[PDB]
């Protein structure tokens, strides 16, 4: 259900709630802790971050590498949070090389 | 402001044995670009136009003869490998003209020192009719 | 010369700019949107007409449009 | 004598030749 | 150096888990379908192997039981 | 069994035995009344 | 009669094509054993060809100077048995297929993953609509009055 | 250019793009001057282009017209016409 | 006071040149910011033909419907 999501940033590390039909990006929104975005869509370096512990559902993803998805990248805009899982923010350009 | 590197001949450039995708007629006449990158080793990279090359360790100068084959070629060069290329454009005269990257910085990266061109301060929903324009050497669009 | 205009609907994604084969696009600061950021086509006298930079728009409608016009020798790319 | 035995080469091959060659040489060159 | 016959014990358990799962070797596919075109590229892609992944070990397997498949609707 | 049951209602499985029932009806109905151009029982 | 055409009974073209017919089948019976399984399938054959003659005559069809039985659809009363009850049979049939359909795809809109059960139909959900089929015209006429037939809001 | 392993120099564009005649002979006449004296004297009048151009066009279709408006019946059947009786359509004729 | 419809509401599109036109979507976030043109953004059931679902809107675009 509503697992507490760490996020690592340069603003330090936070906890919200929010239930697991919804992405990580949007309940953060609406506690306010400041994320990077733009397309809002899943089809760009944006939103980027990687994980430390747990994982989220890859079943909202595209325009992303065959293996983006297993190597750790993911975009917050995008992704179901399936566990208390511990996320990065401002994670685009390590992931754009 | 960013003077760009001016072309240094002598560079050495890749080992290739020939190829009948070279230049042409067009390069003898109108205009032909030539791309540097710097190799950190001596290496085997596809060429834009043909087979397989091999880039030298030290400077490296390749003269294609169409802008978006030495774009390719950067590309290919940036991001398989992680080399940082620079290319300019040759006329007939002997003048050079340093091309890309424009102002130092890559242009997918903001750059405070760059000015708006063709940009339109409005939703492409608002356009107006043909009708509109007609009789007036104006494009609906360039508007 | 094709001609490239960018719509002020643009949410500065720069995924277009990544995709265009001919460095014609740019990014340029902005205080319309979240990115303070726009693209710019100031060297369309190079623009192919390829328009891969209009499949990279992810808005609705598009924010990057190429309106095909006068065909020169850069813009029909011909090595000959 | 016979005006076919005229018209018809001087209009099937002459005047393409003179039309063609013109037209070309109209076309194909700046002014 | 030397020729000798290796294999692997199991590597997948049969099983009609997949078979309700329609595309489930493209990770696009197996969420579902948006659009009637997700239909179409099921079909055009179900025996690219060597697209579903990048293991040239995995890819030879599946050529090797296709291979027999067919043997079987030959005979 | 279940998912046998799930993967035999996938539109082409189902499409297929629908329409074989179909055939079978159709081609039975023939049998019994055949060459018929027209309704004549009212 | 209608159309200038004849009732096909006392036609003569039509009978001289059923004699016509029935004759070649005849020569395929023969050059073989009188009472043999290919000789028995061409009698079963020839059985049923004259049932199929004397069935459109007793029917009452029109026959033309090619003595083919012609089928009107002007809508007379004489003729309903040709186009208009079948095509009244025919809406029936179809009006139960489409609003089937219908319903189905109206139930099965207030998921979240409605394409799921599209590309794999629910069964149990099929097999309990498909029968409302059967009461369908009432059904339509009562939609349409109620105005919840057709979407507003387009 | 050419200098060990460049192959690009801005002075030099034309070494660099290919601008190269790889067959042209850089010889002299192989005709003997008595038989160039023969030829450019006799030759002259038809290298001037309109005149030339002229000339051959109109020169050229007085040419097909004379030999085609003069041409006996064992060059082309079209002249010399039919050798036989006709006959007759289906019907008409 | 906030600007535009409230998250999580029913909005139909105005702007013609939208896959959704005329169509309905629901409200995800109005930034609150000024200086920006087209604040209101929309997510629909369907995706374009660009296969994408949601879309950025101004404040006149958007119609809260019920
Ligand atoms: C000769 C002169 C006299 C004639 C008299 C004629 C009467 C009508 C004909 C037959 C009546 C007996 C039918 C068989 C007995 C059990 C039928 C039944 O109760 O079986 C159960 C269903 C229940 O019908 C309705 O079913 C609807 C939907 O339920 C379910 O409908 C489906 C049923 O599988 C699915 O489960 C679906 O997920 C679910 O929505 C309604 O919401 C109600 O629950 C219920 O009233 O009836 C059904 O139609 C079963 C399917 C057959 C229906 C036949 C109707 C007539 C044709
Ligand atoms: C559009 C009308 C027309 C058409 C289709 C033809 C077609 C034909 N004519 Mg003819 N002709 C015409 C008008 C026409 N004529 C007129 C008005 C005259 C003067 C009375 C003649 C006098 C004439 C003669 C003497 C002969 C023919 C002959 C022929 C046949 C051979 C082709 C040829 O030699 O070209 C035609 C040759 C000409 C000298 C025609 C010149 C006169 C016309 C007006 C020239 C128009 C040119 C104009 C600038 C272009 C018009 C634009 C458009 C047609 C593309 C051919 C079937 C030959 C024949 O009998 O074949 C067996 C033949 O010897 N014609
Ligand atoms: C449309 C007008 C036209 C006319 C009037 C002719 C006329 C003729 N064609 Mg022909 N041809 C035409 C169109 C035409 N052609 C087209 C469109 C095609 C393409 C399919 C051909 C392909 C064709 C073939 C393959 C051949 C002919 C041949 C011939 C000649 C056969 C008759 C003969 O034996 O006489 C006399 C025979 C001669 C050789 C007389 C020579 C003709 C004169 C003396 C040449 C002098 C012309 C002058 C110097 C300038 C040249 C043209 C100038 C006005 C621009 C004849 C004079 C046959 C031929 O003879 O080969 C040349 C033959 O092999 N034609
Ligand atoms: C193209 C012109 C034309 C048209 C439109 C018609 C039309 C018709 N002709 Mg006519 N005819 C024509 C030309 C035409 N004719 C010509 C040129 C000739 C001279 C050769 C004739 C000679 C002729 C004769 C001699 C007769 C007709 C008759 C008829 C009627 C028969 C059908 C009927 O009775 O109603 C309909 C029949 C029903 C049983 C009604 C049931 C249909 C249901 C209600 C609709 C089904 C919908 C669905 C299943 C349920 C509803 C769902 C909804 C609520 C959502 C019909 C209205 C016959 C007649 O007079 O009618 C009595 C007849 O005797 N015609
Ligand atoms: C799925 C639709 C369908 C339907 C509605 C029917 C219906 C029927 N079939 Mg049939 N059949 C079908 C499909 C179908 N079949 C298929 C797919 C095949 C395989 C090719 C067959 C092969 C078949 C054979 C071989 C026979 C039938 C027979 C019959 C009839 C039963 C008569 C009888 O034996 O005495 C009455 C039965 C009861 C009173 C109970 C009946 C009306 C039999 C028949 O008509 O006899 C000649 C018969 O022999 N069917
Ligand atoms: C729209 C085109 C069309 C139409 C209107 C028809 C119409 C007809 N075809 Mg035909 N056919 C067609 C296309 C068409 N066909 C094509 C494309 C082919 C090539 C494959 C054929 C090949 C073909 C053959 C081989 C035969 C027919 C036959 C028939 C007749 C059969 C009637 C029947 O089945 O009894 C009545 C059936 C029913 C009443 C079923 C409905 C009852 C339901 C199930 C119950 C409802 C309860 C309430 C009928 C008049 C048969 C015939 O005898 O010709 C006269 C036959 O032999 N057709
Ligand atoms: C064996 C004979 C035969 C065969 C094989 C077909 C086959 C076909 N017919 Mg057809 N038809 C026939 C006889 C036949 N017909 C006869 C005798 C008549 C005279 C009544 C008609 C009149 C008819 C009509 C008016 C239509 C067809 C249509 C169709 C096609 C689609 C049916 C469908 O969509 O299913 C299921 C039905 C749906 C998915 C949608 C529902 C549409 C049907 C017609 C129900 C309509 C109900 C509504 C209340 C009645 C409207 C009245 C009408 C005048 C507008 C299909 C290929 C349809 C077509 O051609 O598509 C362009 C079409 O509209 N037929
Ligand atoms: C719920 C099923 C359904 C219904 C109720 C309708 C109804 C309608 N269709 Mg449509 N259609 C359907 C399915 C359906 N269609 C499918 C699957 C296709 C893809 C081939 C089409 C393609 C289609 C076209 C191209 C057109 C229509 C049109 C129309 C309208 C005129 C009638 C007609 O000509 O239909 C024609 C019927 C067909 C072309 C084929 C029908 C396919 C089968 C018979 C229906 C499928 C039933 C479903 C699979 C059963 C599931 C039930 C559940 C228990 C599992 C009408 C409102 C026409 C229109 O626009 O009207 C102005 C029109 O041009 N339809
Ligand atoms: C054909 C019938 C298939 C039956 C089936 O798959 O269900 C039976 C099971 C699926 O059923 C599963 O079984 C598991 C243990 O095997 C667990 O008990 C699960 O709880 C049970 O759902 O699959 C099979 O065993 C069939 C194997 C392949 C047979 C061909
Ligand atoms: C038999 C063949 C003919 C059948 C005619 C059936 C009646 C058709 C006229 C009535 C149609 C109708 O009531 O709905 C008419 C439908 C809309 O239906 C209307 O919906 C409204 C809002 O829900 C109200 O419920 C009205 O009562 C209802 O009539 O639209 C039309 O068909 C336009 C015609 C004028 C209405
Ligand atoms: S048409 Fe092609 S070259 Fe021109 S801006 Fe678009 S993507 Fe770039």
């Amino acid at each position: 259900a509503s697992y507490k999501v760490k996020l690592v940033t340069p603003d330090g590390t936070q906890e919200f709630e929010c239930p697991s039909d919804v992405y990580i990006l949007d309940h953060a929104e609406e506690v306010g802790i400041d994320l990077p975005y733009s397309c809002r869509a899943g089809s760009c370096s944006s939103c980027a971050g990687k994980v430390v512990g747990g994982e989220v559902d890859q079943s909202d993803g595209s325009f992303l590498d065959d293996e983006q998805i297993e190597a750790g990248f993911v975009l917050t805009c995008v992704a179901y949070p399936t566990s208390d899982v511990v996320i990065e923010t401002h994670k685009e350009e390590d992931l754009t090389a | 402001g960013f003077t760009p590197p001016e072309l240094d001949p002598n560079t050495p450039s890749p080992i290739f044995g020939g190829s009948t995708g070279g230049l042409l007629r067009k390069a003898q006449v109108e205009e032909f670009y030539v791309i540097t990158w710097e190799s950190p080793k001596e290496q085997i990279f596809e060429m834009p136009t043909g087979g397989a090359a091999i880039m030298r360790e030290g400077p490296n100068l390749l003269k294609l003869a169409r802008k978006e084959q030495c774009l390719a070629l950067g590309t290919r060069l940036r991001s398989k490998y992680k080399i940082k290329y620079q290319f300019y454009r040759v006329f007939p005269s002997g003048e050079v003209q340093y091309l890309h990257p424009k102002d130092g910085v890559y242009p997918e990266k903001v750059n405070p020192g760059r000015q708006g061109v063709g940009v339109n301060f409005r939703s492409i929903g608002k356009n107006v009719s043909p009708i509109e324009v007609k009789f007036t050497g104006k494009q609906p669009y360039d508007l | 010369s094709h001609s490239v205009k960018i719509y002020d609907t643009c949410i500065g994604c720069t995924q277009c700019v990544r995709a265009c084969p001919t460095d014609v696009l740019e990014m340029i600061p902005w205080g319309g949107c979240k990115a303070k950021q726009i693209a710019s086509a100031p060297r369309t006298e190079d623009c192919v007409g390829c328009k891969r930079c209009e499949s990279a728009c992810p808005t609705d409608f598009l924010s990057v449009r190429v309106y095909l016009w006068h065909e020169t020798t850069r813009s029909m790319g011909l090595a000959y | 004598i016979n005006l076919p035995s005229l018209f018809v080469p001087l209009v099937g091959l002459l005047f393409p030749a003179v039309a063609m060659a013109s037209l070309f040489l109209h076309v194909e060159k700046r002014l | 150096p030397e020729v000798k016959i290796l294999v692997d014990r199991d590597p997948i358990k049969t099983s009609f888990e997949q078979w309700a799962k329609p595309g489930h070797f493209s990770r696009t596919i197996a969420k579902g379908p948006d659009t009637t075109t997700w239909i179409w590229n099921l079909h055009a892609d179900a025996h690219d192997f060597d697209s579903h992944t990048s293991d040239l070990e995995e890819i030879s397997r599946k050529v090797f039981s296709a291979h027999f498949g067919q043997l079987s609707i030959i005979f | 069994m279940r998912d046998l049951k799930t993967y035999l209602s996938v539109a082409p499985v189902a499409s297929t035995l629908w329409f074989a029932a179909l055939a079978g009806l159709l081609i039975e109905i023939n049998r019994f009344f055949p060459d018929a151009l027209t309704f004549p029982f009212f | 009669d209608i159309a200038g055409l004849t009732p096909c009974k006392d036609s003569k073209q039509f009978a001289k094509r059923e004699k016509q017919s029935i004759k070649k089948l005849e020569s395929s019976l023969k050059l073989y054993a009188p009472d043999s399984a290919p000789a028995l399938a061409i009698n079963a054959t020839i059985e049923k060809t004259k049932r199929r003659f004397d069935n459109y005559g007793k029917q009452g069809l029109l026959c033309g100077a090619d003595g083919l039985p012609h089928l009107i659809v002007s809508g007379d009363q004489r003729h309903w048995g040709e186009f208009i009850t079948p095509g009244i049979l025919f809406l029936y049939i179809a009006g139960w297929i489409g609003w089937v359909g219908r319903s189905y795809l109206i139930a099965i809109r207030d998921d979240k993953k409605p394409t799921q059960k599209e590309i794999i139909i629910d069964v149990p959900l099929a097999t309990g609509l498909v029968f409302r089929g059967f009461s369908w015209p009432i059904a339509a006429y009562r939609e349409l009055l109620n105005g919840e037939l057709v979407a507003k809001d387009v | 250019y050419g200098d060990k392993s460049v192959y690009f120099d801005l002075e030099d564009l034309g070494n660099t793009t290919g601008q190269w005649d790889l067959y042209g002979s850089d010889a002299p006449s192989p005709y003997n001057s008595l038989q160039s004296k023969f030829f450019e004297t006799f030759a002259a009048p038809f290298t001037k282009r309109g005149l030339l151009l002229k000339f051959l066009i109109l020169g050229g279709g007085s040419t097909l017209a004379y030999f085609s408006a003069t041409a006996s019946g064992d060059i082309l059947p079209i002249k010399k016409g039919p050798q036989l009786p006709p006959q007759l359509g289906p019907r008409l004729g | 006071p906030p600007i535009g419809p409230k998250r999580g509401a029913k909005v139909k599109i105005l702007r013609q040149e939208s896959y959704w036109y005329k169509g309905t979507g629901s409200v995800v976030a109005v930034d609150q910011d000024p200086n920006t043109r087209y604040p209101v953004v929309v997510r629909f059931n369907k995706v374009n033909y660009a296969n994408v679902s949601t879309n950025n809107y101004a404040l006149d675009e958007v119609e809260e419907v019920k």
